[PDB]
């Protein structure tokens, strides 16, 4: 169950980089939601 | 907003700004289409079950 911090991976400890990344909208949210979904799917798989 | 750029700038820079916008929106659309393909594969497995 891997999880990746989008803003920390792309823009590690840089306020200006985070401000620039905010221009790209919800991409980071998409990736984090996808990874969370995968993790939940894995726990569901093991449970079932 | 595309209209603001097309009203404020002339082609030599407007087309660069629109290139950036097109790249972003095309990446968004491709991501959405990939997600839809994956979810449709899942739903088709469920439908076959």
């Amino acid at each position: 169950k891997t999880s990746v911090d989008c803003t920390m991976y792309i823009c590690g400890d840089s306020t200006e980089c985070s401000n620039l990344l905010l221009q790209y909208g919800s991409f980071c949210t998409q990736l984090n939601r996808a990874l969370t979904g995968i993790a939940v799917e894995q726990d569901k798989n093991t449970q079932e | 907003v595309l209209n603001d750029i097309l009203s404020r700038l002339d082609p030599p820079e407007a087309e660069v700004q629109i290139d950036r916008l097109i790249t972003g929106r095309l990446q968004s659309l491709q991501t959405y289409v990939t997600q839809q393909l994956i979810r449709a594969a899942e739903i088709r497995a469920s439908a076959n079950l």
